[PDB]
């Protein structure tokens, strides 16, 4: 197997890229040939963040909660488990019925955390505020 | 249906002395906000300079 | 880590300096010097001093103290009293 | 309410309730000597701190920080218009919403009190700038039942033919704008072709596609243009297709009923308290209808 | 226990997505149908009469 | 294949970097969330294909159908893979990065001029990517829809001369054309017909549904090759 | 030619009717743009209120040059039907350059197609190059 | 005594009204409702009360048709003011508006009478 | 028996309902687990078959006598700690609710169990750093099972890390050697033991030796440990230290076939080091925890200088010690859980703060327990005695044999320093029973009617009720006689200790 040939596409690639940002950084006309209203470094009513129109808080750099993120970390041990699925693909002929039957005792064990994750309802997003109907009582003497 | 932020319930106060109060109670939250009106609209001029608008509003 | 560490003394230096940027009358401040009457301060100038106070020792003055507070020495009381740091983020503290 | 020493508008200190013993501990030592004798010194040493940030009163003073406040501003597909909806966000769950308008108020209302009863009525066309003909037609009401007058027998029918066709109008704006926002791109392009037959008869009536000032105090500007009738009918055999292709995307779709089903639920009780009319007062049990 | 579908029938129905390719077929009538739009401006919608324009 | 793909997200999240703009920065959550969902199930469908080839070479397992296309023995993996293929383009109904009228322009509301070009042609270059790759796993990528045709249009050109293979490359080509062009067809078949699913939805979907039957399915299929004597190998 | 989604008032009605079939502006490559970095045109269908000119500004700002901007309506050319209102600007040109005013009350989706016609005639017209090399 | 009794249920059937559940015990709740109201009306408002007069008048009709009709059909075919969960309802509001107006005295005196100029309109007094 | 019985109760806990009561009874199920799981060991495993060592799956494993007497104590001292969540400890409802709040408890123990005993067993290079993983992220999750606790999240991020890299330099350790060797069989690497780098080995130890809280990285383990609840702080300060030191001796006992000078210099010089930190440290301390966190440290550098000697004495002194520190470890940790009914209740200065999870967390807090329990005040002081070392207690015979293997190797400065230790750690061990009973005789007539078991109702004014259950004040009964009357089958016990052979044969 001889790559030369993909190499030469990689860079290419690569080059590639650069060529997209230095035509536009070459075609588009200078601001003083158009409405010459200066750098855009000094135009801060056209750099600034877009809002809907309104200027609001700058949060920026503000705490971002988020409700999947057990699901999130939840991704890093599940993806681990498909990986490690990579050298029976190649090799499942070879390990015959002893490898079928450790993979799927592997996969067996596995199992038993879907199942913990079905039971405990850890997949279901997260919310702060809940609702909950309250029975209207009279307290009659 | 909550409130926003900062909401007041209104109320109509019968008492002079009881309204001085909240004139001053008021005055102070101004003067506390002052340099957060400053970063929040990127004024011009320092907070020191806001407070003295805000005084001078108040006497009148 | 978060505790207060100020002092009587270190509470008075600075509450006199703050107090001593403003048209007061008198520049002696002491505890018992009351806004009032030695230092001559009406409504307004009064809550434009304690609010500057605030601003130094990072602390809110409450209504109710605000509203009847009368010598110096009561506001390095409140502030010895109910100063508090503010809590830093997780990387500050364990790193 | 009101600023505390533990609660004001930049900090608070939280200080949950006790779930345990008041535990009495005196008499400080160690091997070596007092707490008393070590306490100058104590502060370098994190094994001498006498408070545990576990407990429930534990002072902690924490800045007031806002949630994530979005911006849902005029320049947004989303709102119909111009409406500055600002949400308190955490995450993307909404935990206060804030709508603010006048955007586009113009004061209808005080410019209508320096105009005549007829010079008064195109106003009302541009206030639900889709139903106009219902919009002229309650106004018209108004001043007809002031005036003690009373409109023909064809003026009424001609009233209530346009006024059903401005809410078929109305409910393909609506409707289909609603399924776009959704996702249902395809069902706006279908409908907005039946507006544009529809529209054709305001125009036909009136020379205006949609600002048609033709319902006014007394009946409507002007009679039916012959064929009017006609062509009405022959848009009428055909339109019950269209609104069945346009159920075939959206009535059944699982996709459509999980953005739906459950989502903006009003109880009939909050409905009425709130003012909600119409199919909002309608969705919730009530069968009200002013007609 | 009252529903009149069999879960093998409401099975096969959510998983083979029943009513996604129903409304996948009814957009594909569409794509063999005449369009409506009109070549503006060489081509010009109704007017009547009563029409408002320039004065 | 499957390691390039994955680069990509982390350009998607690059453009929310401490952004100051709140619409760059929900886009990023979503984009985030959306991967967790289809990339467990957009994998293990491909490494069901593999498995089923005994190889990850992408040319071995074109080859290996040319006497049955994976369509027929795996119909639920296709739907499957494009609908993961959907969720991995960021393409309606799971298009809740860039949707309209909930962020405005998702990630991309502050880019103008080259970077959206950029983020442009890479989004649309992924949607033919992933259409050719629909066609490879489970229609035989370039192989002949009718043997008997490809060799009567071949026969017309002598093998010793250079125009036999100009045209033999425009057929293998071509078949490959015609199959991606259907579900690029599709690509957009769907966005005219499905309105848009929300991202919380869509983890829920992958999570509870489709991992638990690509999870059976990767048993089911050795369970068959091993009682048949069927275990495959590369040649 | 990719105009920005600014609909304010009932202008905005007639300016979705282009992109109804019977019209179909995308079959002259008119695409609606939601964010301003995106649109080089700025269609102000509707009313411009005194609340709304800050927006408005703000907005037109934020298109990266070159940009044109369409006045359509009575509303935004001069004011139209709420010219003598408290609240209400008389006409977005005393907020932002307009390339184009488009008459009536709505102006028919034939009227804005004009419009934007109007706009490419001139858009042809434009020497952004050749001024360089000749005028400068 | 404590007669803690349920008004509006939190679950339960629906009723066809959103957010309106069916009441476990329907007959019984009225009884002690128009019972109750009843009473307070002849301890706390005066007898030449109009309210009063009223209130007296329909409640004893309520009550004779809950207290002779099994069927929560009939009963509400007949008193005509809505589903049972909702007699429910307007019996704890009735019951509350009672001593709301005890509080009111509103049987008493115009408290605050209007200005000569106050009700006219355009020159004609209304 | 631990790996089919840990997935059933992962599931069952799943299942049913979210309750207190449940939770106790699946800890109950938890302990006939290891129980079954003991005597199933017991049935098949003996002393005399694995006197030669047996490799196990394919020699990834390597079980032999000192190996298997190891993971008997293990699972015996796992029972003790599961009597504690499996019953009542002050029997009331506000203070051992704590313990059946977390479900995952009973789970998180058994994963660990597996981990602690296959530790000593590892025979290669890659089964050793799957373990020790396996061990450590276990010990991760139960320092974290509160997690609605500031400390208890703050302690488990701090192990983690610390721990963390302890695990990237045992990796680093055993690449190395697979990079010089290519092997990674320990029996293989054993036939190039005069070949590769013996201080790569070193490197190897060194990761150990923070997992065990090892001078100079002594400061995480004291910290964690005064963290932690004193539920959570009675396993993570012992169970790691019965595996990790096993594998320590079995891996000194390679390394001391080639008989590097200079790397027992190096292990010398930590155990110096540990031995003035652990004696000096806890001089000056307010917080029971954290003294005992140094008298832990101090007792790991006792029983590392017979694991550096590695002689035949030294088998007979490691394994006597560490089944008697054990014994004494729980013990005082259970009198420790109990004794808290007997804190004053407020009814203030230095604002003291005391949470549920800790409710004994300074030294101070053991006054007048000669009044309040008599009996239970005796059985902490013996168990306080033993860590002293006064004969004929547990712990003299401990020191005793630990001194005879150092001197025999000649280790003579170590010697006379863990004697010089121990007097200077008897000041802040003598502390602990100055609190207990120096003040009997002033407080006698004195009334306390504010204690927190006096808050427990009464059942009918009749009723002889004891103030103490019946499971954890018998294990401390038995474990407290055990430490006294050892005298009685001291000979028998070492006997016992003659037998574990580590390939020594003759
Ligand atoms: C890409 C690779 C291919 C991937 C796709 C593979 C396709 C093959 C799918 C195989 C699994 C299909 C199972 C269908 C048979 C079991 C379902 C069934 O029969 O119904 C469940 C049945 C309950 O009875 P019920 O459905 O409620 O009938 C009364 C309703 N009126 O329950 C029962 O009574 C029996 C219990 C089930 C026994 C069979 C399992
Ligand atoms: C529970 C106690 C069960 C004791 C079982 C001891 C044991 O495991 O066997 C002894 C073991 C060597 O056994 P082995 O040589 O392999 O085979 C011959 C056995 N007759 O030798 C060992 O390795 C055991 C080492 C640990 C010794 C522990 C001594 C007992 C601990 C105190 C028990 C307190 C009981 C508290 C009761 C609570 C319930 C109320
Ligand atoms: C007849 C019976 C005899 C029984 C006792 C036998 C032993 C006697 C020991 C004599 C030496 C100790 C007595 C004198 C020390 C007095 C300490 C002192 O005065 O202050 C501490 C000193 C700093 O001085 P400062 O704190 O400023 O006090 C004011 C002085 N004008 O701090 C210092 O500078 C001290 C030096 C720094 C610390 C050095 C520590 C290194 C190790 C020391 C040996 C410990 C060995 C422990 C072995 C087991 C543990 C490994
Ligand atoms: C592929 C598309 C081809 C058609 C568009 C080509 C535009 C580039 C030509 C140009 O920009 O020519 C005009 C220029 C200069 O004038 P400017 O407008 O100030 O240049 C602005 C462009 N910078 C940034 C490169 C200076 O002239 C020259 O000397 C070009 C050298
Ligand atoms: C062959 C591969 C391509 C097609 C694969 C998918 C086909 C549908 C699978 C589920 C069918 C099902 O569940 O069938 C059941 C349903 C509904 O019938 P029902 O409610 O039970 O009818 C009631 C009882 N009757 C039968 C007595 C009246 O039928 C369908 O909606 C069929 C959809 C047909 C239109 C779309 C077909 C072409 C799709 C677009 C081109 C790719
Ligand atoms: C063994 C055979 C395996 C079959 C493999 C294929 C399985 C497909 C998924 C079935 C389950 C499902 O679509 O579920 C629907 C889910 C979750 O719905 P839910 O919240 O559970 O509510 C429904 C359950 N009810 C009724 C009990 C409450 O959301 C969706 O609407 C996902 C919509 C995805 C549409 C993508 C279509 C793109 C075009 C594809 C055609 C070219
Ligand atoms: C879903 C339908 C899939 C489909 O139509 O594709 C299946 C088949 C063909 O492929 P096949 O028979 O599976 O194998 C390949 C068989 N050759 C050798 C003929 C290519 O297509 C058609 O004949 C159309
Ligand atoms: C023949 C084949 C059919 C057998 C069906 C048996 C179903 C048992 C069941 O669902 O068991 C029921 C339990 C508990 O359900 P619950 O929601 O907690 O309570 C039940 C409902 N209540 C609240 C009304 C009481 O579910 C579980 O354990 C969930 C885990 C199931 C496996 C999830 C992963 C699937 C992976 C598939 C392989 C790749
Ligand atoms: S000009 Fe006329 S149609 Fe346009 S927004 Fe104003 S009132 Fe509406």
């Amino acid at each position: 197997m001889l790559q030369d040939l993909f190499n030469n596409y990689v860079i290419l690639v690569g080059i590639l890229g650069l060529i997209f940002l230095g035509v536009n950084y070459f075609i588009v006309e200078s601001p003083r040939m158009d409405e010459n209203n200066g750098n855009i470094s000094d135009y801060i009513e056209k750099s600034g963040p877009f809002e809907c129109g309104f200027s609001s808080f700058e949060q920026s750099h503000n705490p971002i909660p988020i409700a999947f993120i057990l699901v999130a970390l939840l991704f890093l041990p599940f993806d681990l488990e498909v990986s490690s699925m990579l050298p029976y693909i190649v090799s499942i002929y070879s390990v015959g019925i002893y490898g079928l039957i450790i993979f799927i005792l592997f996969l067996l064990i596995l199992i038993v955390g879907f199942i913990y994750e079905f039971n405990t309802k850890s997949l279901s997003i997260t919310t702060i505020l809940h609702k909950k109907n309250k029975a209207l009582v009279k307290n009659l003497y | 249906t909550n409130p926003t932020a900062f909401a007041q319930t209104t109320r109509y106060v019968k008492d002079s002395t009881e309204m001085r109060t909240l004139v001053l109670n008021l005055y102070r939250r101004y003067l506390r906000h002052s340099r957060g009106f400053v970063n929040n609209y990127n004024l011009d001029i320092p907070a020191s300079q806001v407070r003295t608008k805000i005084r001078q509003e108040f006497e009148r | 880590q978060s505790a207060s560490t100020l002092t009587k003394e270190d509470v008075l230096t600075r509450s006199v300096s703050v107090l001593r940027g403003f048209e007061v009358k008198t520049k002696d401040i002491d505890l018992q010097t009351t806004f009032v009457q030695d230092l001559g301060m009406d409504s307004l100038d009064l809550n434009d001093a304690l609010v500057a106070l605030e601003e130094e020792f990072d602390v809110v003055f409450d209504d109710k103290t605000a509203n009847e507070i009368k010598t110096v020495g009561e506001v390095v009381d409140f502030v010895l009293a109910n100063y508090l740091p503010t809590e830093q983020s997780i990387n500050h503290t364990i790193r | 309410a009101a600023q505390t020493k533990d609660n004001n508008d930049f900090y608070d200190v939280k200080t949950k309730k006790n779930d345990f013993f008041p535990v009495q501990v005196d008499g400080i030592e160690s091997s070596l000597g007092k707490y008393e004798e070590f306490a100058k010194d104590a502060h370098e040493w994190e094994s001498w701190n006498l408070q545990n940030e576990d407990h429930p009163e534990y002072p902690v003073k924490r800045t007031k920080i806002r949630h994530f406040t979005l911006n849902f501003g005029p320049q947004h597909p989303a709102a119909h218009g111009v409406l500055r909806l600002i949400l308190e966000l955490h995450g993307e769950e909404i935990l206060r919403s804030d709508p603010h308008v006048g955007l586009l108020h113009r004061g209808t209302e005080k410019l209508i009190e320096s105009k005549t009863y007829m010079q008064a009525l195109p106003y009302f066309d541009r206030l639900d700038y889709v139903s106009m003909m219902t919009n002229e037609q309650v106004f018209s009401l108004a001043v007809e039942k002031l005036l003690n007058l009373e409109v023909p027998e064809r003026g009424q029918y001609i009233r209530t033919l346009f006024g059903e066709i401005t809410r078929v109008l109305n409910h393909l704006m609506s409707v289909l704008s609603h399924a776009m926002d959704v996702g249902a791109l395809t069902p706006f392009l279908w409908g907005f072709e039946e507006r544009e037959k529809l529209m054709e008869f305001y125009e036909r009536v009136s020379g205006a596609r949609l600002h048609s000032a033709y319902v006014r105090p007394g009946g409507v500007s002007q009679d039916l243009p012959a064929g009017l009738l006609d062509d009405i009918y022959m848009w009428a055999t055909q339109f019950g297709d269209r609104l069945d292709e346009t159920e075939e995307l959206l009535t059944d779709s699982r996709i459509w009923k999980q953005r739906t089903i459950g989502i903006g639920e009003v109880t009939a009780e909050d409905a009425l308290n709130y003012g909600l009319s119409g199919v909002m007062l309608r969705g919730s049990g009530v069968p009200f209808d002013i007609r | 226990e009252e529903s009149s579908e069999s879960a093998l029938s409401k099975a096969t129905k959510w998983y083979l997505l029943s009513e996604i390719f129903r409304g996948l077929y009814i957009t594909l009538e569409m794509y063999f149908r005449a369009p409506y739009t009109i070549y503006y401006p060489f081509e010009k919608g109704p007017v009547s009469p009563r029409f408002r324009g320039e004065h | 294949l499957l390691a390039s793909g994955s680069i990509g997200v982390f350009g998607t999240v690059i453009v929310g970097w401490m952004s100051n703009s709140k619409y760059t920065v929900l886009a990023t959550v979503r984009t985030t969330a959306q991967l967790i969902s289809y990339e467990l199930v957009l994998t293990t469908v491909v490494f069901i294909i593999a498995l089923i080839v005994s190889s990850l070479n992408i040319n071995v397992i074109i080859e290996s159908q040319y006497n049955i296309w994976y369509i027929i023995p795996f119909f639920p993996l296709c739907l499957i893979f494009f609908i993961s293929a959907l969720a991995e383009t960021a393409r309606p109904p799971f298009d809740n990065v860039e949707a309209e009228s909930e962020l405005v322009s998702g990630h991309m509301t502050e880019l103008s001029a080259s970077p959206f070009v950029i983020f442009f042609l890479s989004e649309y270059c992924s949607m033919v990517l992933m259409s050719t790759l629909t066609a490879i796993f489970f229609f035989g990528g370039y192989l002949p829809f009718s043997n008997t045709i490809h060799h009567l249009i071949l026969n017309l050109f002598d093998q010793h001369s250079i125009y036999y293979f100009i045209i033999e490359g425009i057929l293998l080509s071509g078949y490959l054309a015609i199959k991606a062009n259907f579900f690029m067809f599709s690509f957009v078949w769907i966005r005219a017909a499905a309105p848009r699913l929300r991202y919380d939805l869509l983890i829920l979907f992958c999570w509870y549904v489709l991992l638990p039957i690509v999870f059976a399915i990767v048993v089911f299929a050795p369970g068959i090759l091993y009682c048949f004597d069927a275990l495959p190998v590369i040649i | 030619f990719w105009p920005m989604t600014f609909g304010l008032a009932c202008c905005a009605v007639e300016m979705m009717h282009v992109s109804a079939p019977r019209y179909d502006q995308d079959r002259l490559g008119i695409i609606f743009r939601a964010s301003p970095r995106q649109s080089d045109i700025m269609i102000v269908a509707g009313t411009v209120t005194n609340k709304m000119a800050p927006a408005l500004r703000q907005v037109y700002d934020q298109m990266p040059y070159p940009r044109w901007v369409i006045s359509m309506g009575s509303c935004a050319n001069g004011g139209g039907y709420y010219h003598y209102s408290y609240s209400v600007v008389r006409g977005v040109d005393r907020i932002v350059p307009v390339d184009i005013y488009v008459p009536g009350c709505p102006p028919t989706s034939e009227a804005l197609m004009y419009g934007v016609f109007q706009l490419q005639k001139k858009m042809m017209d434009g020497q952004t190059h050749r001024m360089w090399y000749r005028s400068y | 005594q404590a007669q803690e009794i349920l008004i509006k249920a939190n679950k339960g059937n629906p009723t066809g009204l959103t957010g309106l559940f069916q009441h476990p015990s329907p007959r019984p709740t009225l009884i002690t409702l128009y019972k109750a109201t009843l009473k307070n009306l002849e301890e706390k408002i005066p007898k030449e009360s109009v309210y009063r007069t009223a209130v007296e008048a329909f409640t004893k009709e309520r009550l004779s048709i809950v207290e002779n009709n099994e069927i929560i059909e009939d009963i509400e075919k007949k008193i005509g003011s809505g589903l049972v969960e909702e007699l429910i309802v307007q019996a704890n509001e009735e019951y509350d508006l009672i001593d709301k107006m005890a509080e009111w005295k509103a049987w008493e005196e115009l408290e605050e009478k209007p200005l000569d100029d106050q009700w006219t309109y355009f020159g004609k007094k209304l | 028996m631990l790996f089919t019985s840990l997935l059933l109760i992962i599931v069952y806990g799943s299942l049913v309902n979210k309750s207190h009561l449940l939770t106790k009874l699946i800890n109950r199920l938890g302990l006939i687990i290891i129980i079954y799981t003991l005597l199933i060991h017991l049935n098949i495993n003996t002393l005399e078959n694995l006197s030669i060592g047996i490799n196990m799956f394919n020699n990834l494993l390597l079980i032999n006598s000192f190996n298997n007497t190891i993971i008997e104590l293990i699972l015996i001292i796992c029972i003790l700690y599961v009597l504690l969540i499996s019953f009542n400890i002050t029997g009331l409802s506000i203070i051992d609710n704590l313990n059946y709040s977390k479900r995952t408890f009973i789970v998180i123990v058994l994963f660990n169990i597996i981990g602690l005993t296959l530790l000593p067993l590892v025979n290669d290079i890659m089964i050793l750093f799957i373990i020790i993983e396996l061990q450590s992220y276990s010990l991760y999750l139960l320092t974290a099972i509160f997690n609605e606790s500031h400390n208890s999240t703050k302690s488990a991020l701090y192990y983690f890390i610390v721990g963390s890299i302890a695990s990237f330099i045992i990796l680093d350790a055993t690449v190395s050697i697979y990079d010089d060797l290519g092997l990674t069989n320990i029996q293989y690497i054993l036939m190039y033991i005069d070949k590769l780098e013996i201080f790569d080995l070193l490197c190897l130890l060194f990761g150990l030796f923070i997992k065990i809280g090892l001078a100079p990285f002594y400061s995480y383990s004291i910290t964690i440990y005064s963290l932690s609840p004193t539920i959570i702080t009675n396993y993570i300060s012992l169970m790691p230290k019965l595996s990790i030191l096993t594998l320590i001796y079995i891996i000194m006992h390679y390394i001391n076939i080639v008989n590097n000078t200079d790397l027992n210099y190096v292990i010398s010089f930590l155990i110096l080091i540990s031995m003035f930190i652990g004696s000096f440290g806890g001089l000056n301390v307010i917080r029971i925890k954290t003294l005992l966190a140094y008298s832990s440290l101090l007792n790991v550098s006792y029983m590392l200088l017979a694991i550096l000697s590695n002689s035949n004495e030294s088998i007979i002194a490691y394994i006597y010690y560490i089944i008697q520190y054990s014994l004494t470890h729980i013990n005082i940790f259970s009198i420790i859980l109990v004794i808290s009914i007997y804190l004053p209740i407020m009814n203030n200065m230095l604002n003291v703060m005391i949470t549920k999870y800790s409710p004994i967390e300074y030294i101070n807090q053991l006054k007048n327990l000669f009044i309040n329990n008599i009996f239970i005040a005796i059985a902490l002081c013996i168990s306080i005695f033993s860590l002293i070392g006064i004969p004929p207690l547990t712990g003299f015979y401990g020191k005793y044999l630990v001194l005879i293997s150092g001197l025999n190797n000649g280790y003579v400065l170590l010697s006379i320093v863990l004697i010089i230790a121990s007097s200077i750690s008897t000041v802040y061990y003598a502390t602990i029973l100055k609190v207990l009973s120096f003040d009997t005789l002033s407080f006698k007539d004195i009334i306390s009617n504010n204690l927190i078991i006096n808050t427990s109702p009464e059942n009918n004014n009749n009723e002889i009720k004891p103030e103490i259950s019946n499971v954890i004040s018998y294990v401390i009964s038995s474990l407290t006689l055990i430490i006294l009357l050892i005298i009685i089958q001291y000979e028998n016990i070492v006997k016992g200790a003659y037998l574990v052979l580590l390939y020594n044969w003759v």
